[PDB]
């Protein structure tokens, strides 16, 4: 069983040209028909194309026929998927998978490479105050609310990773402006409210924005 | 009904699961051993360890202290010691020189009332120790008790694939003798990776000594009451009930009774009133054997791949290879291998399957036209020379040999057909040398104007381009219809047995059946012989070349007549092909009807309305 | 060219219960020569590439535990998990590989099931910072609620608000299968100067009476 190693993660602006490599390592690689599959975020797989390394016979799908080009290089055992001019709808994860013949299920799958096409806008983090009148013998919630950040993802770490129990992180939901919002909330009993300090750490790497914002209980 | 443990670990809930494992035979025959002073009878024999042991212990004073498991127990082989000394639990795997009569000793002092452990006389020496475990220290009671037995401790011991597996359960009891009734499933306790060959075992007990036990070491000892019971693990099938919390609360022994067999088949604990077809006398299969062709006599892949001359494409060479263990090591590019397509079947996983007569077709073609050898190609090669079926389940192999096929003058002995009347039906070889009539000129084989010659040579030169070079090709075609005892990928085999119920698997055909010597003589081209019902009833097997017949562990007709499980457990059995003996049990009340032999029912001279139809005018009922 | 269909989309069963998933094909995918159905079943775990599970719709790949079984014929195929465990929650895809192109299944999400729970509600108003920018945002937090059959209604001066809210539901908590729903309302400064009573009202099946959480403007 010969494993496939993918090239890596690329972030590109609209209008560029993009080449993705699938590298095949292992013995017996004389008959593996390489195929490509694209997974859009949180959706089902959609098969794109299949090429035989060497002979270079290439079969496409009707939807993608001519949008992209699949080529193979036999000497180094590689397969290339190329976009001439990638649009802004091509942000997705791509997997190269190798069957052993035509009409054979694909069993060896490469890790996969994500592609993001967009313009970075940094995150405005604002901290919600825990309600003043809460369950003294029980618990109350507090958290900081990241807004207007494009594109995904934003990493929210609580107290440099010290606190991990009851930390709810909610997936980003895109509102009208395009810039996704995201809220992370922790639940704390009303005993540790006075003494333990809260610092949410928001990391948005595309915009290179690392912020450490304290959560403050608001009183009169 | 004791000793139903947890076979697997997959958490189940309220799903009846039929399982084939090693369980206590219901109402089996266990051996009983005492430690009763009154006779002494300090029993500690060395016992067999056949396929696993059920060990039960009725105690009130912690007499049974452990076990030793091994083969010879004499420091030439490795043995396992599981002992509970007054303070720790000790599990050791070493080369022990065990004592002939191992035991433990508890001494009682009169002046101050106290029982303490004094003697540990189990082994002389232990040298090479591979596995060791000592538990955390505890204090045990050791006090002699006077009441009846108060504690039942049940263990199950198994030895599978280098693991010694222990299940156990403890139960409070209040009794004096025998193994008690009831049901309680044992839970997994430990799984030791010891890796030794256990065949025998011996129980380790403890002694009591006081001022009332006068003598030397070998005679001044009393016993203390205790009892233990030894049962073995036979293969059988069971139905287990898992309830909503995941506990085994009930079980059915599927080979105890015909009634239990109907329960097992219906997969329920309740049987309605009717007629259920169990089987003739049924013996659960105790073994399983597999036989594939000997690992020799490989397919002549050499005589197809490494040959002096390949034929021309107009008349290719076809060969049928069969009765071999094909290994598919050709796929590795041990020599030059330009192409390897394999439409329809994966060569990697092809090895595990058993195929029939994989044909090999060999020819020589020009460099460009190698592509045309595919399903659904349209060219001179794939129209008049060699045509592949639309659905193809094979493997196209092409390689280049410029050095063998390129004479500096030119190898013109390779030809192909150019002009033909119509296309070729799949795998049809039309070798003819007629004169093609390309026009309305009846030229009577003179090769004149408008009449050509179909065959035309190939120009091969070493100082020529890659496109016009000689590529040798071989096309493997796999087919599978019947009698697959021909090609079978390399797999090891076991021994052959006769006269038992054993799981058989011959050249890719499996089953459960008795094997006997057969007087049938098979023509050389057959391996499987079938009866009227089409079920395989004969086998040849390549290693021994000896005909073996196949008998289902049950032959005949059976039907069980039940009043209803709510009303009673008494049932009658009808054997449809017995004239009253191929019966499970004879009992009494054997009555012959045209429907068969009926066992378990009393025949009366009245004539009522039909309650339960038996057949041929005979009916049954449950009366006073 | 031969689209597939799966059913059901989302199925919830308890631990140790059976699980049946059905795949339906437009046309029979039976190869005449070998008489083998051409159809495979795949398992995908969140955040990893899929894994082969069943090929030829009857045979299991090496290492797959017995629990997974595949059956069917003609156009109808099913995958049965005799007893589900804590590791099988995932998405399952049925793929036909008879002739190119290779169509895929929609995908079935298998999740476990627990007894009904009641959600302790929370409510957070916008901070001082939110006000300055010009877009106040109030949020209401359901926590630790099973099952996802519920609905959050915002309350402003005894008048319902529609079309100005979003809802973010989290994935099943691994240790105990409880969700957590966050409903958020985005309103301009004008809609904040609107009134005095901001409330979140939650309706959930297990909870007998819809709950109310209100905070006075002050
Ligand atoms: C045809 O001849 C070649 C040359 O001997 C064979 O290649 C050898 O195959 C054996 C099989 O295990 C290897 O051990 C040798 O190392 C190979 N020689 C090499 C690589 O130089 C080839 O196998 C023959 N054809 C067939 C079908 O066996």
């Amino acid at each position: 069983q010969m494993q496939l190693v993918q090239s890596g993660t690329e972030v590109k602006k609209p209008g560029e040209s993009l080449k993705i490599s699938c590298k095949g390592s292992g013995y017996g690689f004389i008959t593996y028909w390489i195929g490509w599959v694209r997974q859009m975020p949180g959706k089902g797989l959609e098969w794109m194309g299949i090429i035989y390394p060497g002979d270079s016979e290439t079969r496409y799908s009707p939807s993608f026929q001519g949008q992209v080009t699949i080529s193979a290089d036999k000497s180094i055992n590689t397969a290339y998927l190329q976009w001439s001019s990638l649009k802004a709808s091509d942000t997705a994860i791509y997997y190269c998978a190798g069957g052993s013949g035509i009409s054979t299920p694909m069993d060896v799958w490469g890790q996969g490479t994500t592609v993001t096409v967009a313009s970075t806008k940094g995150p405005s983090v604002f901290p919600l105050a825990p309600s003043s009148k809460s369950t003294s013998g029980g618990t109350a919630a507090l958290g900081c609310l990241v807004k207007d950040y494009f594109p995904e993802p934003v990493t929210v770490s609580w107290n440099s990773g010290a606190l991990t129990s009851g930390v709810h992180t909610f997936p980003a939901v895109l509102q009208s402006s395009g810039l996704y919002s995201l809220s992370s909330v922790v639940t704390v009993p009303s005993s540790s409210l006075g003494t333990q300090t809260y610092i949410c750490n928001v990391n948005h790497k595309p915009s290179n924005t690392k912020v450490d914002k304290k959560v403050e209980p608001k009183s009169c | 009904t004791r000793g139903v443990y947890y076979p697997d670990k997959v958490f189940r809930s309220s799903v009846l699961h039929s399982t084939q494992d090693l369980f206590l035979p219901f109402f089996s025959n266990v051996t009983w051993f005492h430690a009763i002073h009154v006779t002494k009878r300090f029993d500690n024999p060395v016992l067999p360890f056949n396929d696993g042991v059920y060990f039960a212990s009725t105690e009130k004073s912690n007499i049974i202290r452990g076990w030793i498991f091994g083969t010879t127990l004499d420091s030439k082989t490795q043995s396992l010691l599981i002992v509970n000394n007054a303070t720790n639990v000790v599990i050791k795997v070493c080369e022990f020189q065990f004592c002939n009569d191992p035991f433990l000793g508890v001494y009682y002092h009169k002046n101050n009332k106290s029982w303490m452990e004094s003697e540990f006389r189990v082994y002389s020496s232990a040298n090479n120790c591979t596995f060791e475990y000592v538990s955390q220290p505890f204090l045990m009671d050791l006090e002699g008790k006077q009441g009846n037995f108060k504690n039942l401790r049940e263990f199950v011991f198994k030895n599978i694939d280098g693991y010694f597996k222990i299940y156990s359960k403890h139960t409070p009891i209040n009794l004096v003798r025998d193994l008690p009734q009831g049901f309680s499933a044992l839970e997994p306790l430990v799984d030791l990776p010891i890796g030794i060959n256990i065949t025998r075992f011996q129980t380790l007990l403890a002694l009591h000594r006081s001022y009332l036990t006068p003598g030397d070491s070998s005679s001044g000892w009393t016993a203390g009451a205790a009892a233990y019971y030894v049962g073995y693990l036979q293969p059988r099938t069971f139905l287990l009930k898992y309830n909503e919390n995941g506990t085994i609360t009930d079980a059915v022994d599927c080979a105890l009774d015909p009634l239990s067999e109907t329960k097992c088949t219906l997969k329920s604990f309740t049987v309605e009133k009717g007629i259920y077809q169990t089987s003739n006398f049924r013996v659960q299969p105790t073994e399983s054997i597999v036989r594939f062709p000997n690992i020799t006599n490989l397919c002549p892949f050499g005589e197809v791949f490494n040959a002096t001359r390949f034929a021309s494409v107009y008349a290719w060479n076809r060969k049928r290879i069969s009765n071999c263990v094909a290994d598919y090591s050709v796929l590795y590019n041990s020599a030059s291998f330009s192409t390897f397509k394999c439409y329809g079947v994966s060569p990697t996983k092809l090895n595990d399957l058993c195929f029939t007569n994989v044909y090999a077709d060999s020819f020589v073609i020009r460099g460009d036209e190698v592509r045309q050898i595919a399903p659904g190609q349209t060219g001179k090669i794939a129209d008049y020379n060699y045509k592949l079926p639309d659905d193809f389940t094979g493997c196209v192999i092409a390689w280049n040999s410029n050095n063998l096929d390129s004479k500096v003058g030119g190898n013109y002995n390779y030809l192909y057909r150019l002009f033909r009347k119509s296309n070729l039906k799949p795998f049809e070889r039309d070798i003819s040398t007629e004169i093609y009539q390309a026009g309305s000129t009846p030229c009577n084989g003179v090769e004149g104007f408008n009449c050509y010659f179909p065959l035309q040579s190939y120009g091969f030169q070493p100082t020529n381009g890659v496109g016009y070079q000689p590529y040798r090709v071989v096309v493997l075609s796999f087919e599978l219809l019947h009698a697959p005892a021909t090609v079978c990928g390399p797999k090891k085999s076991t021994n052959l047995v006769k006269n038992k119920c054993v799981n058989f698997n011959f050249n890719g055909l499996t089953g459960t059946g008795v094997l006997t010597e057969s007087n049938k003589k098979f023509l050389p081209f057959q391996q499987f012989g079938r009866d009227i019902a089409d079920t395989t009833d004969a086998v040849r097997d390549p290693q021994t070349l000896e005909i073996l017949d196949i008998t289902p562990c049950s032959f005949g007709g059976v039907s069980v007549i039940t009043p209803g499980t709510n009303t009673s457990n008494q049932v009658a059995v009808l054997y449809q092909d017995v004239n009253c003996w191929r019966v499970y049990s004879t009992g009494s009340n054997v009555f012959q009807t045209r429907a068969g032999c009926l066992i378990g029912a009393e025949h009366v001279n009245n004539s009522y309305e039909c309650d339960i139809p038996i057949g041929a005018g005979i009916c049954a009922s449950y009366q006073t | 060219d031969i689209q597939l269909t799966q059913s059901p989309d989302s199925l919830a069963v308890s631990l140790g219960e059976r699980a049946t998933i059905n795949c339906k094909s437009s046309q029979s995918v039976l190869y005449s020569s070998i008489n083998k159905n051409y159809l495979a079943w795949y398992q995908q775990k969140p955040g990893q590439p899929p894994k082969l599970l069943i090929y030829w719709a009857s045979t299991r790949e090496s290492g797959v535990p017995d629990r997974f079984s595949g059956s069917g014929s003609g156009t109808d195929f099913t995958l049965t998990i005799s007893s589900l465990q804590a590791e099988d929650v995932a998405v399952y895809y049925c793929q036909q590989y008879y002739s190119t192109p290779y169509t895929f299944g929609q995908g079935t999400k298998v999740e476990i099931k627990r007894t009904v729970a009641a959600p302790s509600v929370f409510i957070f108003p916008p901070s001082d910072e939110q006000l300055k920018s010009g877009t106040a945002s109030v949020v209401c937090l359901l926590n630790n609620f099973y099952p996802r059959e519920a609905k959050v209604q915002w309350k402003v001066d005894n008048a319902l608000q529609s079309g100005n809210s979003q809802e973010s539901v989290t994935e099943q908590d691994s240790k105990d299968s409880t969700y957590s729903l966050s409903s958020t309302l985005t309103l301009s400064k004008a809609d904040y100067e609107k009134h005095k009573v901001y409330a979140c009202e939650v309706t959930h099946q297990g909870l007998s009476s819809p709950v109310t959480k209100s905070f006075n403007r002050g």
